[PDB]
Parts: structure tokens; C-alpha cells; sequence
């Protein structure tokens, strides 16, 4: 159960985006949006596991600028296939984030 | 006559539905069980199969039939190796 | 011996941006080839007859800027957003279109009403028909891609526009058979004394040649006339009238208007960055004006009858 | 202009009112309501985290759609279906017919809660809750509909939750239990939060990153999409359990959550953990089974509901060897009685898959390696009567799946049983059992295939009778070797 | 033995259309199962509390057919097609909304008028989700899927209205902030006269559990009295106050109603085909009728005071 | 309710008038215009045969894209790039190089048209024509883009037409011949007829036939969609054509159309030729490039083209003897000279693919195939220098293509040459040279690539100078073989 | 030019459709609006060549019918790719066919 | 001294810009094009190489030079085998 321990104990929260036109403005609106945060990156094809410890923001303002075209916040449920973390959204952007520090 | 229980064999991944006798002893049950597992998911080994309830500690005595054994009917027994 | 490069994030005229390139960016900007050769618009016989049209209309405007192709749409519009934005207009108002019969908000409209669409309204298909062709004379003759762009996307406005005249000249006949509705239209354009100083300010702005002397002349001083002195009246003799359609359709054309300024205005801020070009577009403007204000009195006296 | 959304949300889901005419029992029964006797004013701090509105989602929804069957029409002459190894072939007849008709069930227990929640919030997040299960179910159905011209077994992708086949019975036990057959409180804990923040990642995720290896765009690209409305009803979940922990309530959201993840669990171990590590083809797994179970369970669904202030459950430990162990010998079963399923088991045991799965489950070779190596015997020689099935495997009178254990050099299996009102029941582990005490009214009666077997309600009483029963109505419907035994030219 | 069968071109249930099966066809149909077993609906103890529930009130309704999957949406629309008609409707009524705002239609009410919206208007929030509830009840009710599949957009429709109504009374409040628009909405639903024959017929209605009488009492009964009875009477009042936007969102919303009243005269039809259920629909009728006649008067004595 | 567009489409045109304020020429001036002095009222007959209107085309247009771009997404990680045959890749580079900013240029045609036909329906359609180049030129740049942190070479989406690389010459010499350098009723005549009804197909479909054989439904599903944009403008050819019949203008229309074929003709047999029969790998040849152009050009274009009236081509029996020859030729050529291409060219003449080509065109190895024999042995024998060439080749003063015959065992070719005010020019064939002489005030002073080399303009006079002046800007874009040689070790 | 005079001597008229959800209902269309036609289909996968001799019609009537949901005229423009024969095109059919006979 | 030409070899496949000299002799000359084909394009063999105006039936000498010739820069030659 260690390796079972350790996998419970992290504080990874961010989002799950599914493959498509979302994925790559993303991750740099994750690094872009939550600067002295690492942002971590696993690449599944079919989707990708983007994730921050403790917090991941992500603002309309900067995933429109990324992504290259208008975009209101609301779009993002069109390839946000999950996350990690509770969620708190509005109409200027999504916060991933933990209550508690594991 | 016919008495259902089910039966896990010494070494196979499963319990099975196997009906036996009320009369059969507990060298006969423990072949009509094999027949469902030996060369199918076990290999043959040497040995003299046995019988007991589930998990239990204690064995029937191989001459002994299911009915003299107060077993009750789909209640579930092992077949294994002395 | 060449150099060796690694590839570019982009396209390499868009480079050496700070920020990641838009959508806008990688599919509008720096398009026209035939900018290149000033003595070879296109890939010709330096004197064949497009490449002296181009030459001497487009290349030799007195209107100069050495960077057009630095413009941008202030809407950064794409062929699939405009599209969106406009099947978003047009639904609305096909909903509109449909509702409104339904409730046969024809038969309601002030008595004679029908007299001063017949007259008034329906033969805006002309004076809309040739700002389509105006606008796509700008279109061809524009020295950037993205100047190109906002009218192209301005001459399917002006079609837009068109077709909604055609289409409630013909809804507004079934109601009232008896006015002309779909009949006297082409008369009343070459007629009429209240069209008649429309038609010579379009005839005449139609065979203004030189590239900046016809955006100026179409966005900058027609356009802005038909705004305030055909679409805003109309809405008020609607109001009057109890037609209560006409001014939300109206209203939905003058965004598409708004539109066509907001670009014009800042292709106007972009030509001022040299100092010369003030008196170039302020001369144009001086021509023109007052063929365009003989225009709107025309109309307005006629539409006032 | 328009006026934000944050503006006149509140007013939205303002629509708590104090009965007059009726009394609020009578109005939110708790057999349907489940509101524990908390206080219909205590309901209104219900705050969906993850908000719509109705214009918003016709939009959304509208493109999400078209997305979907864009790919789908684009990809129509891509060959999935005879190029792809045939694994994959029943990896997609096992999803569609496990899942379609469930997501339409779904929609009950979406409107279950749009009736008989207290909270307001609840109510309208269920009323897209129910359209998004609508979509799910109708995809389900749609994309696998082209293929029943060429096979029989896409029939199932209708048909199976309307027969007893015995893997049909074992989801339906599930999703009558989870979602159509409990109060709104419970639907909200068991199904939004437990199956559809937890397991259901594994499904619409997990094989969706195995298929975008396979190559299967239309089928990874569906699965996706779906889950995005996933990630927004199943937030319905935690602010019922916030609310029930407020109010004195966490012992039995608690109780809740335990339950419905083991319940899940087992399902997701005989559908899933065979497709995973046997049918889909070795060099499409993006992960092991127990991997993607570290990934979307442990690392992230348990995490979360820590984060909650819930507990890990009881048998956190029992959950952890079983993860190890079960669907092996799950998938040893369905393969063994193939004939009873209605897609294709492939084996999944060439020496080249033998490898990758003793490096993913260290001892794999002296255990179900056992058994396949006599299987795999028999195979070279040709003793196909020894490699099909003359009898019935008993069945957990709990999740509707045979009994099974470890085999081989450490043989070891357990089955848990229980005399209740004088009738003998068998349940595959400690908390199958211990489910089953928690709500006895809800199974006592019930019978699994076997039982029924047993009592004379399958006639005539034979493996052909059985399978008849089970709905069966060609043989090209029946369950065969995914490849005809052609990976027996490996060994 | 079994039999060999070639594959089917659709479901084997469907096999025998003579027809090509459509998508509504295939999507649609025959997707309960709790229907297979009288004695257990759904999988679990035949006596468990789910399924005592549904053997009364689903299978023990006296409304009987024997074949309640037969039943089409005369529409047959799906999730799909809804999704793009309501689309096209809300993205029409925002494209109203904002229009008659930013011509600052609220301001040129008839004075008080904002009182009548107050008192009369927002509240309809609460009947508007007493008929989202009860929608979704006949759902998880019905004795087939194409029956539910009504009953689910019709729920949508029923939040549709009462997202507008939350919207415009929001909206409202910006021009007259001291009506308590949006603030004393759930006391008026609660006290107010006008409201408690309205308050008493949903609460009631909503304790309706045999899937026959929910049926009959909110199609048949309730909805179209509110058509009837408050959704045209306000267009009427609107009209002599001057707003001239609820006419038009009313319009909108009347076009699902139109749509409920269809696919519910569509089951009637069906039903009929078993003529002992002609006096148990005409029994549920008579029975709510009066509830709903003293709602509506109840409602229209406040509206015209 | 709604009215039919049948009963309202008549006044959408109803645009013409009779000018006061300026005259008719003034308005509709004979060089940009064309109307061949057949009076404005004439016009009026004229009938757009495939309608729409502005309401329908923006509701259908989004539609179009919604799909393109929803498909392009759910590729993304198909590995079309990473795992296609560089045969492919290098088709992809050259059709984006050769197409996107062309067809923004054909924007140009579409709105000279729109300005200066005097057929109302004809300005209609062109300003929907107008708004379908718009797309094809943004969606052409687009897809490519994001393959520019790949390769350098994807650059030339953007760039070709901005250079004065031999190609890109090509192309523009004919786009700017046939869309913008001509009036409005040439335009109708040359492009939406004769090369929109004629040629288009076989890059368009033909090639999507290709795509969709070698898995890469992103590009497939593109183009596809794009023509079908082309079907709906591309109609406002034949009725311009019938109306210049009706007015006694028939030899002016057959002169027309006879040189935009041919001019068409040429470049696509150097661009689409090797693609089909050379680049696209063997199994994803759907038919061979005659096969193609039998079914497109002679089955239905030729067809068409009958029907309304016109004569087939007085270069009839050539242009069938050029279908059989021509491409093998400039394949062969485009490959030698491979550096100054900004694609990477497959020579496809492994041993596999020359008894394809035996079998499409017997003969070939006892012409080409000699050619190749020398070629392959130099590879063979690492005598590397000899499969690089030292100087230019000579290039048609028409189409901008060098000057190519039948090699091997019946060796022939010819030149077709003309000295014309003071200067000599040369021409790649009958037709060619015929062309030029239709309208030397259009030819008469271009220099084509090598007339430059010669005259000074090109700095240094040398092969490195040559490249640079065509605007390569680093070593990595210049064109190499496709396999980097690799098919010789099937040798 | 044998070969060639074949393939031009040929009455042929209908659509060419694109890969896609129209392929089959328009196959299915052809067939049942010309009976007492041949339809002949070629298959190159990334589109479908359909054709009739002389004159082949498509209802919007049929189509829909095929097609299995609703369906408007004017949709057939996003998979018609191309077309043999003259077009008359209207809301209620498309007709493809030819003036003259070879 | 530079004298560009455009030369077809014999069994080639296309037409090249091949600069000779002023006073080359026909001999020189089909040095100078064969540098660019055989052994490139066209398998090597016996015999005399020889120049002709392009097409034509007419060889010039192959002590004949090329301004001696009378051809003028830029015109079209061909290289051929007796
Ligand atoms: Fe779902
Ligand atoms: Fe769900
Ligand atoms: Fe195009
Ligand atoms: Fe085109």
C-alpha cells in the first residue's frame, strides 16, 4: 500500500482536456496563468492531465489569447473531459484548487 | 436425489454449480467436480482428492456420503489434495 | 553557401510578433502577391493591360502609406467568425420575417404606407446593389490582403442587405398588390427626382478608379450619408406609420453599417501615420460631399411627400 | 446589451416555497426525496459548482454535437471495423451494449432529483442532468447502429438490457440500485458523485486514450465528449454531501459513498479490466488496468473526496489486493464461458502478452498463468471440448458475477455467505456481503441467473436452455475466441 | 439448436418497419425495460421500494394500453434536432433582449406597468418550475421511452421559461429598483390571493403519483389554462402598457407550449385505441378542471386590478 | 410564415439600369468588363443555374467549416506527419505552396466579376464566389500552419507566391492569365468554366480519392468540402458561354475556353501528375493520373462541355497523346532539379511501382524507364554527383515549364519557337506557342526564370544565385528525395 | 483515341457526393426517384461517382426519407463535391441530365 | 566569348541551357551538352556525337565552329549520333 499511499497523497489539481483544438492553448495558458507554479503535463492521445499543486487558474482573457480566437469561458466545457481539484468558474475564468494539503 | 452445491477446486480461479447425488460418497463427489476442472484450468496431479465445507479445517471421510454428511443443498465445499 | 535554420513557430513574415500569432493573423495578413513588382503587379507582360490598370490605379494613388499591409481589422473578422456572427443576424432576422407575418403586421401599417415603401423602400435593391459593386471594386483594387478582407466581407453585407429589400418588397405585394411592389422599382431609380441624386452620386463614385479615391469616396462619405440620411429616417417614418418591422430590421443593417465605419475609420488612422495623406483624404472628401449631401435632400425631400 | 450571468443567477434557482396546501412530506416523500428530515430551508445553501443556463447549453451542447458527428461521418470509410484487430472489434460491442441503454436509464435518476430534491440548485442541475443522459444514450445508440448490417452481436447495443443475459442482469442490479431505485439524496451520492466522479473516467477516458492508439478516432472522440457532460451533472454530487455532513448527516453519506464505489468497482472489473488488459490489442495500452485505476480512482477520485471530508472507505485495503487480482480471473471467466457474452473474448495470452502482463502484475505467470498454460495445451492440441464449459459458475447474489479467487501456486478463494430469513446467499467479498446487510429490503428477494436456475424458472434446465433465457436468438450471437485461436500459432 | 440468422439492417426490433428506420426511430424507441417484468420492474427485490412504487403507480394505472412504446412524437424530435431549434430560439430572443435594451425599451413602459410585471410577471417563476418538476415526474413515469422522451423536453422547456422570467425580472429591476423586483417574489407566490389558486393546483398536481393522472391533469388541464388564461392575457396587457418585448418572448415560449399540447393530443390518440380509456381520461379531467378554472380566475382578477 | 425563394429570387436581381450620369462604357469599360459590346439588356437572360441567397449561404457555409475544423481537431494526433510515406507529406507541401494564396488571388476573379460583368445574376454569384475563395485561401493556410514548427518547407504555404521560384512562376503566370489579368467575362469563360469545371476536380477529388487511400482524412475531408464550394460558383461559367453563343460571339467563347484548358493542362500535369503516379505511395493510388484524367476531364468535363454547344479542342489529338507523355516527363525533371522545389520529391521507380507504371503506360520502361536505369545505377554505385544537375534546363516561354520530350528507345522533342518583335521565344508545345499568339499584348515582355538568368537579373549568374533569387532561405527548405534515396535498396 | 472516344461518347448525369452521412441515402435516392433507370456507383472512397443515363433526379422528399432525419434542399450543397449533367435545382428536387445525347 | 545555347541530347528527356563558346568547334559543343545527359539520363555509347539546328536535317561539320555557324544565341540545337 505505499505505492497506493503516495498516489492518494498529492495535491494535483487542473484540467483534463481532451484531444483537440484546446489541448496545446491550454497547457500555455496553465504555465502562463499560474507563474512560480510548475505546471506538469501527462500525454494520454486522447486527452492530456494538466495539473499544478494546491491551485491552477485558468482566465478567459489568456485562453483566448493562446487559443488565437474569441472565446468566452463557458467554451471550455466543450473539451474539458475532466479535472482534479473542486472547481470554482465564472464568466472570467476557472479555478482548480484542494481544501486540504495531503 | 439430485443435490446442487458448489465447488472450488484446489488450484482453479472459480466456485462452480455442481450437482451431485444425495448418495454419492466424497470420493465420488470430489470426481464429478474435477470433471468440471482438472485438464481444463488444473493440471492433473497425483494425490487423493477430498472434500470439505468451505474453508474448513475439517475433511469428510472419503467413504462418507453427502447425506450422512448433514451437508445442506447450494451450500459450497472445497475439493483438495491430503 | 546557405545558413542552416531550425522551423518557425509561424509563418516567417509573422516571426519576429511578440505574442502567438491569431487565427486573423496566420490566415489575412500579407496575401497580395501582385504588391511585390512595382513594375509587375502580376506575373505578365509588365505592359499587358491588368498590369497598367494596376499601375496606374492602385500603385500610383496619391493616398500613401510604405507599410498597408501592416492594417488590421480593429473586428479581426475571419470568413468562419463572420459567418457566425451572421447566421446569428440572419436567423434573427428570419425569425423576425416569419413572427411578424404571422401576426400579419402588414395589414396594420399606416394607411398609404404601402405608397411610401413602394416608393421609398423598395428601390434600395439599386442604390444596395451598387455598393456591393462598389465594394468589390475596393476589394480588388486594396494595396494590403487585410484591407482586402473587410471588403469583401462588406460586399456581402451590402448583398445581405439587398436581399432583405427583395425579400419584404415581395412579402409587402402580397398584402398590398396595388402599389408596384416588385414592379416599378428599376423606374423609379432612373426616374424619380428623390433617387435621382443617389443614382448620379453612384454612377459617378462607380467610375472613380484610383484605389483610394474609391475608399474614401464609398466608406468615408457615402456610406456615412446613407446611415444618417436613408436608414435612421426610415426608422422614424416606420415609428410613425406604425410599422414596427422596419426599424429592428434596420437596426440590424446598421450594425453591419457601424461595422463597415469601424474598419473604415481605422484604415483612415493607419494612412494618417503619414502626415501627407491628411490632405489626400480631405480632399477627396471635400469632392465628394456635396454630391453625397444633394443626395440625401433628394431622398429625404421624396420620402417627407 | 446583456447582463452577466452572475447578475440574475440567484433568481434562477429562487424557487423554494413553504407548502400550504399540501404538507412538505407530502410534497418531497422521503421514499422518493431522501432528505433525512433536513429542513426544506436548510436545502437552499445548495451551490452547484459547476453552473449553466439554458441558453448557454442548447448552444454548447449544439456544438458538441456536431463535433461528434462530424468525425463520425468523416471517418465512415476508414476500415475501423475490418482492419481492427478483432479484440477491439468486442471491446466496442462489450461498451455500447454494457452502456447505451444504462445512459438512458441515467435519465431517470437525473429526473428523480429534478422532482424530489429539497435543493432548488439541484433541481435545475438535474434538468440538464437528464437532457445530457437524453444525448448519451442517443449517441449510444446512433453510432453503433450502421454496424448491425454487418454483425449480429451490434444488435446488443439495443437489445441487452432487455434480455437476462447474465452480464445485462449484473448492470442492471448496478444501475437499478445506483440510480433508478433509490430516493433523489441517494442518487445524488451514489450515481453524481461515486460512479460519475469516480469510475466512469475509466470507461470515457481511460479506454478512450486505448482507442485514440488503436486508431479509432470516431469511438475516442464520442467517449470524450460525453465525459464533458460527465465533469458538469456528476457536480451535482458533492454539495449534497457537504450539506448532509452540515447537518449531522456524515455517518450515513458515508455509508453512501462506500457503497456505491464497491458496487461500481466490480462492475468495472468484468467489463473494463478484461478490455484493458486482454482485448485491446497490446500495443494500444496506454496503461495497465491497475494503472488507470491509480490514476482516476486513487490518485484523483479518492483524493477528491478527502478534500470533501469523507473518510477512505472500510476496506480501503480489500480494494487495493482486489485492484491486483480480480479482473484477471474476472476475464478468465467470461473468456472460459465466452458463449454466454455477446461480443468476442480475445485470450490475450501470447508469450509477447504474458510478458507485459507479469511486468504489470509481478506473479501473474505462477497464478492465471497456471490455468492458461492447461487451456493454452489443449488449444495446440486440439481438445476444444476441453476449453468450453459443461456446468454453471456460481454467482455473487450481490453484484450478479461469478464467484472467483487467485488460482495456481498460491490457490486461495473466498466466498462470504449469509443465511437471511431462511435462505441461503453467496456474495463474492466481505463488502458485497456487508452491502447486502445495509438495505436487505432492496435485494432479499431478488434472484441471480443461477438461483433461478436452480429454482426451475430456466427451462429446459441445460447450458442450451440457459442460453436461450438469456435471449440468445441466433448462433451468430453467442460469445467465440475474439481471433478463432489464431494467437495459439504464437505459442 | 439454435438458428442461423444473416445480420439485421437495424435494431431487431425495428426489422419488421416496412420503412427505413429514421433517427428518431433508432434513438427513441422501446428503451425502458422496467416495463419487461410486471412483478419486478426494475432489477432488484420485486418488493423493494422502487418497485412497489412503479407496479402502483406505473403499472397499476387504469389509463391502459398494450402497447405504450407504439406511441411517436408526432415531432419525433431528438436530443440533436431540439438542441438546434433551441438554439435558434434563445439565440432569437437574445438578439431581442438585447436590442429593446439598448433601446431602453423598459424606460418607455406605461407608467406602473412595472407593478403589474412585479406582482403579476416575476413570480412566474415559481409555476414555471412547478411545471419543470412535474414534467420531470411524468419522465420517470411513463410506460415508454417515447412517451419520457417528450416528458424530458418539455422539462427543458419548462426551465426555458423560467430562465427568461429570471432574466427579465433581473433586468426590470435595473429600470424600476423599487417594485422589489426579484426580491418579494416567493411571499407573493406564497400570500398574494391571485396566486393561491395557482399555488394550490400545482401543489396539489404535484402530488398526482399515477403516471395517467400526472399525465392528464399537467397536459390536458394545467398547461393549457396557462396558455389560455395567463400567458395570453399578458401579451393582451402588455400590448395597452406598452411593452412590446413580451408579446414577442411570449410568442417564443407559446411555441413550446403549442409543441407540448401536440405530442400530448398524440398520446391521447394512442390511448384511445383502447376506447375504456376515453372515460378515465374524461374522469381526470373533470376532476382538475375546477382547481384549474379558479387558479385562472384567481389570476385574472389580480392582473386586471 | 415564410415565403419559397422561387417567388421573391427574380427581384434579388432585378440590379441593372440604364445609367444617365455616365455612359454604359463608362460604367462597364470593355477591358475589365469583356461584354464584347453585346448591349446591357442582353445580360438580363442570364441564369445562374445553381442559386442561393445570402440567408442560406452564411447558415451553410458555417456548416461546412463547423465540420472541416471539427475534424482537423480530432485528428490532430492521428501521426499523419510522424508516420505518413514522405512521398505523401511532400504532396501535401506542394498542393498548400501551390493553392492557398492562389486561391485568394482567385478572390480577384470573383470580384472583378462582381464589379464589371453586366449579368446581375453573374455579380450575385461572384460575390458569393467572392466570399467561397475567402474560405478556401483561409482555410489552405490554416491547416498547413501548424505543421511550420515541423519543417520549414510548410512555409511555402504562405510564401510560394511571394517568391520567384520556378513553381511558383508557373502558377502565377497561369492564375494571373486566367483570374486577375483579364476581364470580367474572360474570367467567367477561363476560370469559373474551364478551369473550375474542367481541372479542379483532380486536385480536389481526385487527390482526395488518394488521401483518403493513404488514411489522411483531415486533407480528404478539406478538400472535398472545399469543392463543393466550386460546384455551386464554378456554374457561372456555362451560362456567360451560352449567352456570348446566342449574341454571335461562339469563336471568341471556343477560343476562350481552348486556351485555359490548355493553359491549365500544363500546370497540372507538373504538379498533380507526379503526385498520383510518383508521390502518393503505389497502394494509395486509387486510379493512375490517365486514369484521372479520362474520368474528370474527357468523361465528364469534355462531355460538358459538348453539351452546351462548344467543339472540343482543335487540339484534340495532341492534348490525349500530352495525357499519355507530358507528366512522366516533368515528374522526371521536377525530381533532377529537386533543389530548387520546395517539396521533397519521391522518384517512385522502385521495381514494385515501374511494373505499375509498365502496366498504366506500356512502354514507359523502354522511354523513361532508360532514363531511371541510369539514374538508379549512379545511386547504386554512390556516384552521387551524377544525380545532381549543373545547369538549368530551358523553359517554356508560356507556361513556364521546361522544355520536355519522350526519352529512351524512340526518343522526340520538340520545341516550338517564334521570334516576335525583335526577340526569340520558345514554347513546350503547338498549343503553347498558338496561346501566345492570341494575345501577345499580355505575353509579348515576360521574361520567364531563365530569360533573367541570362539577362543579368539573376545575381550571381549561377545555380547557388538561381536558388537564392528564388527565394530559399536556408539549406533545410530546398527540395531533396522524398525516401533520402532509401527506394534503392529495393534495387 | 479509341479509348477516348469512348469515354467521351458516354450520356452520364449525377452527383458526386463525399465521403459522409449522404453517400448511401443519395445512392438509395437515385434508385427509388428513376426507377426503370440503371444506377450505376463509383466507389473511390474519399467520393462516390453516381449516374443515371440522360437525366437523373433527386426528390428532397426521397432523400429526407433516406436520410432518416429532417432535410432541407439546399443542404445537399455540403456533400454535392461535384456533378455530371446540366443542373435545374429547386426546393423541392435537383435534376441532373443532358441536352443533347451522344 | 560566352555563347548560351539550348541543347537537346539525344534519348534525353528535355531541353538545356548549355553556354559555349564563341569559336568552339561542333565537336566541343557536344562535349560540352553530352557533360550534362550522359551518364546522367542517357546510358553512354559508340559512335560520333554531331550538332544540328534543332530538328533539322542539316549536321554542321564538325570542325565547324559555332560563329563560323551562323546560329545565333539562345536558338535551339540538337546533340545526335551519325
Ligand atoms: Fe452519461
Ligand atoms: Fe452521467
Ligand atoms: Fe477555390
Ligand atoms: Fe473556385
Amino acid at each position: 500500500s505505499t505505492l497506493a499511499d503516495q498516489a492518494l497523497h498529492n495535491n494535483n489539481v487542473g484540467p483534463i482536456i481532451r484531444a483537440g483544438d484546446l489541448v496545446e492553448p491550454v497547457i500555455e495558458t496553465a504555465e502562463i496563468d499560474n507563474p512560480g507554479k510548475e505546471i506538469t503535463v501527462e500525454d494520454r492521445r486522447a486527452y492530456v492531465r494538466i495539473a499544478a499543486e494546491g491551485e491552477l487558474i485558468l482566465t478567459r482573457k489568456t485562453l483566448e489569447e493562446q487559443l488565437g480566437r474569441p472565446f468566452n469561458m463557458q467554451e471550455l466545457e466543450i473539451n474539458l473531459a475532466s479535472f482534479a481539484g473542486q472547481i470554482q468558474a465564472d464568466e472570467d475564468q476557472i479555478r482548480f484548487y484542494f481544501d486540504k494539503t495531503m | 436425489s439430485a443435490f446442487p452445491v458448489h465447488a472450488a477446486f484446489e488450484k482453479d480461479f472459480l466456485v462452480q454449480l455442481v450437482v451431485v447425488d444425495l448418495n454419492d460418497s466424497m470420493d465420488q463427489v470430489a470426481e464429478k467436480v474435477a470433471y468440471h476442472c482438472v485438464n481444463r484450468r488444473v493440471a492433473p496431479r497425483e494425490g487423493v482428492m477430498r472434500v470439505r465445507k468451505h474453508r474448513s479445517t475439517e475433511l469428510f471421510p472419503r467413504d462418507m456420503t453427502i447425506a450422512e454428511s448433514g451437508l445442506n443443498p447450494t451450500e459450497v465445499i472445497d475439493v483438495v489434495f491430503e | 553557401s546557405f545558413e542552416s535554420k531550425k522551423p518557425m513557430r509561424t509563418w516567417s513574415h509573422l516571426a519576429e510578433m511578440r505574442k502567438k500569432p491569431s487565427e486573423y493573423d496566420i490566415v489575412s495578413r500579407k496575401l497580395h502577391y501582385s504588391t511585390n513588382n512595382p513594375d509587375s503587379p502580376w506575373e505578365l507582360s509588365p505592359d499587358s493591360p491588368m498590369n497598367l490598370w494596376y499601375k496606374q490605379y492602385r500603385n500610383a494613388s496619391p493616398l500613401k502609406h510604405d507599410n498597408w499591409d501592416a492594417f488590421t481589422d480593429p473586428d479581426q473578422l475571419v470568413y468562419r467568425t463572420y459567418n457566425l456572427m451572421q447566421d446569428g443576424q440572419e436567423s434573427y432576422v428570419q425569425s423576425l420575417f416569419d413572427q411578424f407575418n404571422e401576426r400579419e403586421h402588414d395589414q396594420m401599417v399606416r394607411e398609404g404606407w404601402e405608397h411610401t415603401m413602394a416608393r421609398c423602400y423598395s428601390p434600395l435593391r439599386y442604390l444596395f446593389h451598387c455598393l456591393q459593386m462598389s465594394s468589390a471594386y475596393v476589394q480588388q483594387m486594396a494595396p494590403a490582403s487585410t484591407i482586402s478582407n473587410c471588403c469583401i466581407l462588406q460586399t456581402a453585407d451590402s448583398l445581405r442587405w439587398l436581399t432583405h429589400t427583395a425579400y419584404r418588397t415581395h412579402e409587402l405585394s402580397l398584402t398590398y398588390p396595388d402599389a408596384g411592389l416588385g414592379e416599378h422599382e428599376r423606374e423609379l431609380w432612373e426616374k424619380e427626382p428623390g433617387w435621382q441624386g443617389l443614382r448620379e452620386l453612384m454612377e459617378k463614385q462607380l467610375t472613380a478608379f484610383d484605389w483610394g479615391e474609391a475608399f474614401v469616396s464609398l466608406n468615408l462619405v457615402v456610406k456615412p450619408m446613407i446611415v444618417e440620411s436613408i436608414f435612421k429616417p426610415l426608422q422614424q417614418q416606420a415609428w410613425e406609420n406604425n410599422d414596427t418591422l422596419l426599424p429592428l430590421l434596420i437596426d440590424s443593417q446598421l450594425k453591419d453599417a457601424e461595422r463597415h465605419s469601424r474598419w473604415s475609420k481605422a484604415l483612415v488612422k493607419h494612412a494618417l501615420e503619414n502626415p501627407d495623406n491628411h490632405a489626400v483624404i480631405e480632399g477627396w472628401i471635400e469632392k465628394w460631399r456635396p454630391l453625397a449631401d444633394r443626395a440625401a435632400e433628394a431622398y429625404l425631400s421624396m420620402l417627407s411627400s | 446589451a446583456m447582463h452577466p450571468r452572475k447578475d440574475w443567477y440567484e433568481l434562477t434557482r429562487a424557487t423554494n416555497w413553504t407548502p400550504s396546501y399540501v404538507t412538505e412530506e407530502q410534497l418531497f416523500p422521503e421514499r422518493m426525496s431522501g432528505h433525512m428530515g433536513i429542513p426544506l430551508e436548510k436545502w437552499e445553501s445548495y451551490d452547484e459548482p459547476y453552473k449553466t443556463s439554458y441558453p448557454e447549453y442548447v448552444s454548447i451542447q449544439r456544438e458538441k454535437d456536431a463535433g461528434a458527428y462530424s468525425v463520425k461521418a468523416a471517418l465512415e470509410r476508414a476500415k475501423i471495423y475490418e482492419n481492427s484487430d478483432p479484440g477491439w472489434i468486442s471491446t466496442l460491442k462489450s461498451h455500447y451494449g454494457a452502456i447505451a441503454v444504462g445512459e438512458y436509464a441515467a435519465v431517470t435518476g437525473e429526473g428523480r432529483m429534478a422532482r424530489f430534491s429539497k435543493a432548488p440548485g439541484n433541481r435545475n442541475m438535474a434538468t440538464f442532468g437528464m437532457m445530457d443522459e437524453l444525448r448519451h444514450g442517443q449517441l449510444q445508440l446512433f453510432f453503433p447502429h450502421e454496424y448491425c448490417k454487418k454483425d449480429r452481436q451490434f444488435d446488443w447495443a439495443w437489445r441487452a438490457y432487455h434480455s437476462n443475459e447474465w452480464a445485462a442482469i449484473a448492470a442492471k442490479h448496478f444501475f437499478d440500485d445506483i440510480i433508478t431505485g433509490r430516493d433523489a439524496i441517494s442518487v445524488a451520492i451514489m450515481l453524481t458523485f461515486s460512479f460519475e466522479t469516480g469510475f466512469t473516467n475509466m470507461q470515457f477516458l481511460g479506454l478512450a486514450a486505448d482507442a485514440a492508439e488503436a486508431g479509432d478516432y470516431t469511438f475516442a472522440n464520442l467517449i470524450s465528449s460525453i465525459q464533458t457532460d460527465e465533469s458538469r451533472h456528476a457536480q451535482q454530487g458533492g454539495p449534497a454531501l457537504q450539506l448532509l455532513i452540515e447537518n449531522g448527516k456524515r455517518e450515513e453519506a458515508q455509508k453512501k459513498v462506500d457503497m456505491a464505489i464497491w458496487r461500481a468497482w466490480r462492475l468495472f472489473a468484468v467489463l473494463t479490466g478484461p478490455v484493458m488488459d486482454y482485448y485491446t490489442p497490446l500495443e494500444d495500452r496506454s496503461q495497465s488496468f491497475k494503472e488507470f485505476m491509480y490514476e482516476w480512482i486513487i490518485g484523483q477520485f479518492e483524493r477528491s473526496l478527502i478534500d470533501l471530508g469523507l473518510d477512505k472507505p472500510w476496506y480501503w485495503d480489500l480494494f487495493l489486493k482486489d485492484i491486483d487480482e480480480l479482473h484477471h480471473s474476472y476475464h478468465m471467466g467470461v473468456w472460459y464461458w465466452r458463449t454466454t457474452a455477446w461480443w468476442n473474448p480475445a485470450a490475450g495470452v501470447t508469450p509477447e502478452e504474458r510478458d507485459w502482463l507479469e511486468e504489470k502484475y509481478p506473479g501473474w505467470n505462477k497464478r492465471w498463468g497456471r490455468c492458461w498454460d492447461v487451456i493454452t495445451e489443449n488449444v495446440l492440441n486440439d481438445r476444444m471440448d476441453l476449453v468450453s464449459p459443461e456446468t454453471l459458475p456460481s454467482v455473487c447474489n450481490m453484484s450478479q458475477i461469478p464467484l472467483v479467487g487467485v488460482p495456481g501456486d498460491d490457490w486461495n478463494i473466498e466466498v462470504f455467505s449469509l443465511e437471511h430469513n431462511g435462505r441461503l446467499y453467496h456474495f463474492g467479498s466481505e463488502v458485497d456481503r456487508w452491502v447486502f446487510q445495509q438495505d436487505p429490503v432492496q435485494y432479499q428477494n431478488h434472484m441471480n441467473i443461477v438461483d433461478r436456475f436452480l429454482a426451475g424458472q430456466i427451462q429446459p434446465m441445460t447450458l442450451e436452455g440457459a442460453l436461450k433465457y438469456m435471449g440468445f436468438q441466433s448462433i451468430e450471437e453467442m460469445g467465440k475466441d475474439a481471433h478463432d485461436f489464431a494467437w495459439a500459432d504464437k505459442c
